[PDB]
């Protein structure tokens, strides 16, 4: 097991199976505490020093029994993105990367005029989902996710 | 206005971060920036925040009990770690 | 309780140091650690800071008018400094101990 | 002749007389805004870099038109010294660097028992002046003061 330390003193247990991860260790803290894994910050302890996406926990300065840091980056500047409906019009919407797919979508129907469940939207050729948060597919300003119409 | 749900242990850790925001406005007042709406806001907030701790650490043994002056230290490195993104400022702030 | 003679310039500074302070509420609100009552006075202040930006940005020319956001980055600026007591790269670039 | 900015962005004059010692900027900036020689904190502008004492400051890049960073700290925080009366006992006093040496001479005065204008406080040879804080003096935990009768 894993031991997350959050600001404040807040523990609580992760376990990492069968090799260790920490693109894993980040999906695991958001099914426990629900915090994004964009959002997430991790730092040995007590070094401070933060891990490395790439690095396994084990060739890491990390290991069984070992204290994790996490501290939580909000990210949640508002910026601008463009979604692009069939006919290729496209139009600028105001997000938020905390807000989810979910959210977009109704921003995206009441100004197409087309219904949620009759499309969905692909960023970088790969589709959007609803339940996740924007910021887990890295837009930026004025980056074009496109609007694919289901039948 | 998006609440965020917390545990227990958000009240103890509240109570020390704002002893840490109050210590900040003092010495933001020595720079003699603090206008008079904001000293007000100073002065009450060290009010209130005398009246939680007092209420607080009763409710709490006295090996567990801290100071106003104590829980200032610990909100100070709090604050730095939030504003530096760093556990280094930092490990005392838990993380 | 002692006072403290502030000066003009004092509005202006409140405005932004208060805007740093929002700024570690609202980062502190992220880590689960503001209690409900706590995250009330975050939202409060917000509010109040907001309307009180929009009042002073008026009175002042257009190159000098800071939005909440921006005004931000100054505010922890500030914080910083004061955090260590220390101008002395507390602001600028990076030096944390 | 040199520009003090402090916290807020505001800004004053003050012009080195001769020496242009860090001491003699700081006794400056005491007569015209009223901040304590050990309450201030000075540095380059804008590297950000603290004042160095025992250097010139046309040696740290300080010449006429150039700009110093003044952070105020008070210097408030409760310490304990030793006052030694005429008899030789010592007795222990609680203060703050920032309270006046006419107040702690009051404590001494209640103490004591004797008036305070029939006696005077020495610190290290140098007298106490009554309208100085006690920071003036470099006092630190325990350091004795001592207690001189007058006719």
């Amino acid at each position: 097991d894993l031991t997350v330390k959050m600001l404040a003193g807040n523990e609580f247990q992760v376990s990492l199976s069968s090799s260790m991860s920490v693109s894993e260790l980040k999906a695991q803290i958001t099914q426990k505490i629900g915090v994004h894994a964009f959002q997430q910050r991790l730092a040995v302890h007590p070094s401070g020093v933060a891990l490395q996406d790439r690095v396994p926990l084990a060739s890491q300065g990390l290991g069984p029994g070992s204290t994790v840091l996490l501290v939580v980056d909000k990210c949640d500047e508002p910026l601008s993105i463009l979604v692009r409906n069939n006919k290729g019009r496209s139009s600028t919407y105001e997000v938020r990367l905390t807000q989810t797919v979910a959210h977009l979508k109704q921003q995206v129907s009441g100004l197409e005029g087309v219904q949620d469940d009759l499309f969905w939207l692909t960023f970088e050729g790969k589709p959007l989902e609803d339940q996740l948060p924007l910021g887990e597919y890295g837009l930026k300003p004025l980056s074009t996710v496109f609007m694919n119409l289901r039948l | 206005t998006t609440q965020i749900e917390v545990g227990p242990g958000a009240t103890n850790a509240t109570i020390n971060f704002e002893a840490g925001i109050l210590e900040c406005y003092e010495r933001f007042s020595w720079q003699r920036a603090l206008d008079y709406p904001g000293q007000d806001r100073l002065h009450r907030l060290k009010r209130k925040l005398e009246s939680r701790i007092k209420t607080h650490n009763k409710s709490e043994p006295e090996n567990k009990r801290m100071s106003l002056e104590e829980r200032k230290a610990i909100g100070v490195k709090m604050m730095k770690v939030l504003l530096f993104m760093d556990p280094s400022a930092g490990i005392e702030g838990f993380e």
